[PDB]
């Protein structure tokens, strides 16, 4: 990708290193940067640096949009991210959501959702 | 022997010498007793703090009454809002408590009177150095200085009384500068 | 007021006052309606005078208990707003207000229910507790979350999921009803099951063992110890009561 700096010039960049995340490339939020306004303002620092070893990790909104639905039989599905594993809570406060709706409904914490058998 | 030592090798937990050398110690050595203070590898640190088993089994500690679902409320062990409050006695009100009394021995009269008796202190009617002077000897000794006359010392609440252990007991012994007190 | 109320007044206004001070102890004259039903032999509805025995009650204007006096278990003589008596207080205890107030209880519609020794009064209770929870208007705190708490708590009783201490837990859940409410529907959830806690304890505390040797050990809530949300429900343990 070609980016054009306020002064004029050009700021080159591959498209590897445009895309917001490693699975997604547009902005999952209203106020988040896009990856070419930040080098646009930024490539005073980012200039002899290499951009493959920076860190570009995964983004949780499309690989929480691959789990599976979960179903249940009645109007309440409970959620409590539990290991089951190992010791203690090591999981989210337990939050009981309605179901009864028509489509589907995910936890606040974790974002598994949950239906109605149907 | 003491309470306090000397205590064998045998029973330290220190990693010391095997056979000869052992023999070659205990004779080279001003203090056989002594250890060479590194630690026995299979006991200390051992499991790792990382693997103990008794991270599964263990839950929240607890004692009975605080623990208790149905007669426990809280505002029986609210500690907090029972606070002690912070009283203040400027010379009005220590001289009511001389001219008057208190509620455990009251000199006061009854009804209205007594209200504007205790009225004529609580502003500038009478003053500490004349209820001073107005003071019977019962009311000083007895209610300023204590009854055998003396002052009061300053109180101690968990008083110390110290006692000195000597010879062989003590933690260093006679020819020394230092002592020991229990 | 109450249909009977002004029912019979035309005809104590008719035939004078002075006779209907004539049944009846000093403060509990006249004639009352009496609703008999449940494990009687001979279930009935029948008139008065008030300040008559049960004992009367129950063998004359009906056929006795179903099984004999001695196949009582208990007995409701106001209703399900009225806690539930036992065999020795049924004995000699006259049908008015003042001396069913004397025994911890109360004369409501004189609606009598009994209840047989073949009958599980917890099965009873709780579905009173089921009742209040569908009549409650939802509109005061107390009325709207503590009729659910003592549903739940009484179809756990009822298999034994719990430990003894949560008896003691459901007396203060009632208490946090008995007097927090507008109306009086709250104090009628709360009292059957004071009665069932002062007199049957033994009972709940049997269903209770039989629980812990026949399915296993139980914590505070009805928590067992495989207990485990796994894919949106609990699955480790049994679940009393939901339906929906
Ligand atoms: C030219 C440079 C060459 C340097 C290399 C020398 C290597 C060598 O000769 O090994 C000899 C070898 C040294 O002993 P080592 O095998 O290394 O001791 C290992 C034992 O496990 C030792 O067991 P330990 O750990 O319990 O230590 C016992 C120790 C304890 O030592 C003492 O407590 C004695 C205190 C010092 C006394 C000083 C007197 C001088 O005694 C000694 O080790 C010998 C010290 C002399 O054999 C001899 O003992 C000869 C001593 C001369
Ligand atoms: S106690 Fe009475 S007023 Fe309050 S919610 Fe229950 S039914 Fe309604
Ligand atoms: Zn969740």
């Amino acid at each position: 990708k070609s980016i054009i700096s306020y002064n004029g010039n050009t700021i080159e960049i591959p498209e590897e290193y445009t895309k917001q995340a490693p699975n997604r490339d547009s902005t999952w939020a209203p106020a988040q940067a896009s990856k070419t306004e930040i080098y646009k303002n930024n490539m005073v620092r980012f200039e002899q640096k290499d951009l493959s070893k920076q860190p570009m990790p995964y983004a949780g909104i499309e690989l929480i949009a691959q789990q599976p639905v979960r179903f249940v039989h009645g109007n309440t599905a409970v959620c409590d991210g539990a290991n089951h594993n190992g010791p203690g809570a090591q999981g989210h406060p337990k939050i009981f959501i309605n179901v009864d709706a028509p489509g589907s409904h995910a936890c606040q914490y974790c974002g598994t959702r949950y239906e109605k058998e149907h | 022997m003491l309470p306090g030592g000397p205590v064998p090798v045998f029973k330290k937990y220190t990693v010391g010498s095997k056979g000869i050398w052992e023999k070659l110690r205990v004779l080279l050595a001003i203090a056989p007793n002594r250890s060479t203070g590194n630690p026995i590898v299979p006991l200390y640190r051992v499991p790792t703090p990382g693997s103990r088993p008794e991270a599964n089994v263990y839950q929240d500690p607890s004692s009975y009454p605080t623990n208790d679902i149905a007669e426990n409320p809280y505002w029986k062990r609210d500690h907090r809002r029972a606070y002690p409050q912070t009283a203040f006695f400027d010379q009005k009100t220590v001289t009511g408590l001389l001219e008057l009394g208190s509620e455990a021995t009251p000199r006061i009269a009854d009804g209205e009177a007594g209200t504007k008796a205790l009225a004529n202190i609580a502003n500038g009617g009478v003053s500490f150095t004349q209820a001073l002077g107005k003071s019977s000897k019962d009311v000083i000794y007895g209610e300023v200085l204590t009854v055998n006359g003396l002052p009061p010392v300053a109180p101690t609440l968990a008083p110390k009384q110290w006692k000195i252990i000597e010879g062989e007991a003590a933690i260093y012994p006679k020819g020394y500068p230092c002592r020991t007190f229990h | 007021t109450n249909v009977e109320t002004v029912a019979v007044a035309p005809t104590i206004l008719r035939r004078g006052g002075d006779w209907f001070a004539s049944f009846g102890r000093e403060r509990n004259s006249g004639t009352k309606l009496f609703c008999i039903s449940g494990n009687v032999n001979e279930p009935c509805t029948v008139e008065e005078e008030m300040s008559i025995p049960l004992r009367e009650l129950l063998e004359k204007h009906c056929g006795g208990i179903k099984g004999g006096w001695d196949n009582l278990l208990g007995v409701i003589p106001g209703g399900c707003s009225v806690p539930i008596l036992p065999k020795n207080i049924c004995e000699d205890v006259l049908m008015d207000f003042d001396a069913l107030k004397d025994v911890q209880s109360g004369l409501g519609t004189a609606a009598v229910i009994v209840i047989n020794k073949q009958q599980d009064v917890i099965r009873a209770i709780q579905r009173f507790a089921a009742f209040y929870k569908h009549e409650s208007c939802g509109q005061c705190t107390p009325c709207r979350e503590g009729t659910t708490w003592l549903l739940k708590a009484m179809d756990r009783f009822r298999t034994g999921q719990a430990k003894e201490r949560e008896i003691d837990m459901l007396y203060e859940l009632t208490k946090d009803i008995e007097g927090h409410t507008i109306c009086a529907l709250g104090d009628a959830a709360a009292w059957p099951i004071q009665g069932l806690i002062r007199n049957f304890r033994p009972e709940m505390e049997t269903r209770m063992k039989k629980f812990h040797d026949e399915v296993g050990a139980v914590s505070v809530g009805g928590w067992m110890k495989d207990a485990r949300v796994e894919k949106g429900k609990v699955v480790g343990a049994p679940l009393p009561g939901v339906h929906h």
